[PDB]
């Protein structure tokens, strides 16, 4: 909050706005990321209510709806395994969007083969 | 926007142009009245500062007078008259994001306080930060404008 | 050990804030690392030398902070360009690709 | 008034390990559940410190070098170390600090005193001669089978005097029991003068004289790192000597 | 700017200086471009009874600005009592004369 | 005198370091590739042209 | 090995560290693209004489 210190930062010309301007494309370039990988579909896809897959097992890999945050149960191990200024900005998509765009993506890969991927 | 551009045309999306703070309303000496749970100018013992003061639940040993965090800032404090401790939070300091569409299109602007609570400042609070001007619906859609933790702004006035 | 890479990339974050944090305390050359402690103790002539002395001592640790901020990012970039490709040629797909 | 003691009894000073004793409070600073470096004068871990014995005919009161620091640790019953003897050349020629604990109150001088040789107190069942020119005196509430350890750290740094202190309970017969406790800062004292020797001084018991069972300990303090832990109540419980060996480091 | 001060104050005419004629009397900036020029008067602005026609401001509340002349002849309050325009007990002229 | 010194060497040790951070992160991709080469050029047979 | 120029050089902070973290970083992470390259495989395998 000094004046006389930002006054003096003054001479120093545009160095804020370059330190600024990076750290913003850093910031936009982690919510790019994270488009790039989980939303390569525009489709929710669901598995069906009878869990039927010939006696595939996809239980730890599929959503639990026992849970709240309604994730699998290895994406909730994960989740559980990883532990002046400054300002922390959120990401664009949040973890539920996430855990939605994996579980679409595993509903594709299971009732639909690779056919989702390349069309209907 | 234009200002921060250096342009008299904006395209549309969401542009960071300025900083909010919480300005300090009084100034606190402890050695006058002490003033809680709002942004002041304190000075406790020669060390001074800017903050709120609250109530802490932290219980200081009877030979410590200040309290560090891992970064080793002040966040603790015992006042020297009454021997009490005060959390030291820091001013709600935020980035002032402006969300328009174009000119070509509209002149309309809504103000993202990132991190700032809707209380501290068409209404809207995110955990991105407060919004003001924009309309929040019910109704989702494709993102058109980020403003962060599944938030999206577009316009069709400016809804959120 | 098994989530060491998300972990890396965490401790590397929080590090580098810290590290910046820190560099706060450090007066670089100068009387004092507190600006009031200077802006208190001296006259303006020679005030402006010492937040001189600080200004551009936290200006080389913030665009050391960026620098190293871009290099990670370009990283990050990296990996996730090729986790795309993944998702696009493993679960998308059946890969023919070796390993 | 002095006294010559002449019915000592030879003997070569002890020495014992420090184990982690001598640890104090770098500063005023609360800190919770986290790891702090820091560089200050502090008490090697696992060092030699020379150990001194009152008992009956031992009467250990020397004059030793300060150093940059000095820690003393005392086994002490009946409360007979009373206090400490503290200047550069311990005559009316300079000035001169003492430390004193009667039966009522701690009383601290800065003056220019006339020590005894042998100064000491008594307690029935003399340490000075002249006192000229004084500029400082601080009264203050007293600080007090082994039952009692004490624990002190004496610094001069920039003219202040840092007395740091700990009171422990313990039951070990002979040497310093093994554990760990850090040294609350007890007083500062704004004193401004050189100190390069110090003395114990101790207390008769008479019923010629009679020494009294006490131990104590004398170690220095040198410029060195540690890691000190702090909990969530925010009390130091574990330190790290960096220069002790390479696995600390 | 054209004035008579003593020979020991000619070093408090220079930017950054603090001093009595620089806070009270006569102030330069921190940033002043130009030329301070003093030479010896004594032939001139001397007398043997005494040259008391030029004075100094010996008391003002505040330092002054920055080529800023102050020529009001207004009590000064030394003390707690108020003076109301009239001297007295630690009531005193500002402006006093050179001997 | 030595706070010169000391501001010029150490623009000189961050220049070097940010240079052999950005040249080893062009090695990494280059290895990167290679390690992609040996698992399908070399461990199989690969369709891809080129 | 002048003690001055190293007193003068704490005032600065913990500049040394990052750089000896980062070069670290590239010394390790250049043992891991030899290993990423080479190491593919667990067995050694032999030609027939
Ligand atoms: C699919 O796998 C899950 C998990 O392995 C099976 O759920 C287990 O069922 C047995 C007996 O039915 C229980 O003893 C376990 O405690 C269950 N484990 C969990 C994690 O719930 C499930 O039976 C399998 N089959 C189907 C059709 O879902
Ligand atoms: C106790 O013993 C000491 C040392 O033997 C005495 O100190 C000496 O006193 C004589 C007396 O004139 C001096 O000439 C010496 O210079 C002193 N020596 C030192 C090293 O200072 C002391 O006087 C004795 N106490 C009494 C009461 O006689
Ligand atoms: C302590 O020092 C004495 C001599 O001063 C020596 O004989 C003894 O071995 C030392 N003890 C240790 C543990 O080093
Ligand atoms: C202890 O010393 C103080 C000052 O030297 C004195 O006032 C007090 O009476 C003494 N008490 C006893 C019991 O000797
Ligand atoms: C110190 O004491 C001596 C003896 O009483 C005296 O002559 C001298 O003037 C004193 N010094 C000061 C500074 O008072
Ligand atoms: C302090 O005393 C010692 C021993 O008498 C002496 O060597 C040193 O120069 C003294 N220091 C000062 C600042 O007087
Ligand atoms: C900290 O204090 C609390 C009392 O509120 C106590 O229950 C706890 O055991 C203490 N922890 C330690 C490590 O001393």
């Amino acid at each position: 909050d000094s004046t006389e210190c930002s006054n003096l930062l003054l001479q120093y010309g545009s160095f804020c706005t370059q330190l600024n301007r990076a750290l913003t494309g850093i910031a936009v370039e982690q919510d790019k990321n994270t488009q790039e990988v989980f939303a390569q579909v525009k489709q929710i896809y669901k598995t069906p209510p009878i869990k039927d897959f010939g006696g595939f097992n996809f239980s730890q890999i599929l959503p639990d709806p026992s849970k709240p945050s309604k994730r699998s149960p290895i994406e909730d191990l994960l989740f559980n395994k990883v532990t002046n200024g400054l300002t922390v900005l959120p990401p664009l998509l949040t973890d539920e969007m996430i855990a939605q765009y994996t579980s679409a993506l595993l509903a594709g890969t299971i009732t639909s083969g690779w056919t989702f991927g390349a069309g209907p | 926007t234009k200002c921060t551009l250096k342009s008299f045309t904006v395209e549309k999306g969401i542009y960071q142009t300025s900083n909010f703070r919480v300005q300090p309303t009084e100034s606190i000496v402890r050695f006058t009245n002490l003033v809680k749970n709002k942004c002041v100018n304190f000075n406790f013992n020669g060390l001074t500062g800017t903050g709120v003061l609250t109530e802490s639940n932290k219980k200081f040993l009877p030979f410590q007078q200040f309290g560090r965090d891992i970064a080793d800032t002040t966040d603790a404090v015992r006042d020297p008259q009454t021997l009490e401790i005060l959390d030291i939070t820091p001013c709600s300091f935020g980035g002032v994001s402006v969300i328009t569409p174009g000119t070509n299109t509209s002149n309309q602007v809504a103000v993202l306080y990132q991190g700032v609570n809707c209380t501290e400042v068409n209404v809207f609070q995110t955990r991105a930060g407060c919004l003001i001007g924009a309309e929040h619906v019910n109704n989702s859609y494709e993102c058109d404008i980020p403003i962060g933790a599944g938030i999206c702004a577009s316009y069709q006035s400016i809804i959120a | 050990s098994a989530l060491g890479k998300l972990q890396d990339v965490v401790n590397q974050n929080a590090q580098a804030l810290n590290t910046l944090v820190k560099q706060l305390s450090s007066n670089f050359g100068a009387i004092s690392s507190v600006l009031n402690d200077i802006l208190s103790r001296l006259d303006p002539p020679e005030a402006e030398v010492q937040i001189d002395r600080l200004i551009t001592g936290r200006l080389q640790s913030l665009q050391t902070y960026v620098t190293q901020q871009l290099i990670r990012a370009a990283e990050i970039r990296a990996s996730a360009n090729l986790a795309a490709t993944k998702m696009s040629e493993c679960v998308l797909g059946q890969s023919k690709r070796v390993d | 008034q002095c006294v010559n003691l002449t019915t000592r009894t030879q003997l070569p000073p002890a020495y014992t390990n420090s184990f982690t004793r001598g640890v104090y409070y770098p500063d005023k600073v609360f800190r919770s559940s986290v790891l702090h470096s820091t560089q200050d004068l502090f008490l090697p871990f696992f060092s030699n410190v020379t150990w001194f014995h009152a008992i009956h005919k031992r009467f250990d009161n020397p004059v030793l070098p300060f150093n940059d620091g000095v820690y003393f640790a005392s086994t002490e019953k009946s409360n007979i170390i009373r206090g400490w003897i503290f200047g550069t050349t311990l005559d009316s020629k300079t000035q001169s600090l003492l430390i004193v604990n009667n039966a009522t109150n701690v009383v601290i001088k800065v003056c220019e005193f006339q020590f005894c040789n042998d100064p000491f107190l008594g307690v029935y069942y003399r340490v000075y001669s002249s006192a000229n020119n004084c500029t400082f005196e601080y009264v203050s509430q007293p600080f007090l089978n082994f039952k009692n350890l004490r624990e002190f750290v004496f610094k001069n740094i920039d003219g202040y005097f840092k007395i740091y202190s700990k009171h422990t309970p313990i039951n070990l017969v002979r040497d310093l029991p093994q554990g760990f406790s850090a040294l609350e800062p007890l007083v500062d004292l704004p004193i401004g003068i050189n100190i390069t020797r110090f003395q114990t001084l101790l207390a008769l018991h008479r019923s010629g004289w009679t020494a009294g069972a006490a131990a104590y300990y004398v170690g220095y303090l040198q410029p060195r790192t540690f890691l000190l832990k702090y909990n969530e109540n925010g009390t130091i419980t574990d330190a790290v000597d960096c220069a002790l060996d390479p696995l600390s480091e | 700017d054209s004035f008579v001060i003593r020979g020991d104050e000619v070093r408090q005419i220079a930017p950054g200086q603090t001093g009595k004629i620089a806070d009270y009397n006569y102030k330069l900036p921190d940033d002043f471009t130009g030329c301070v020029i003093a030479w010896n008067s004594n032939n001139l602005d001397s007398k043997v009874g005494g040259n008391y026609n030029y004075r100094y401001r010996l008391f003002r509340k505040s330092n002054l600005k920055p080529f800023e002349r102050d020529i009001s002849t207004e009590i000064y309050q030394a003390g707690s009592t108020p003076c109301n325009g009239v001297a007295g007990f630690n009531c005193y002229f500002p402006l006093q004369s050179y001997g």
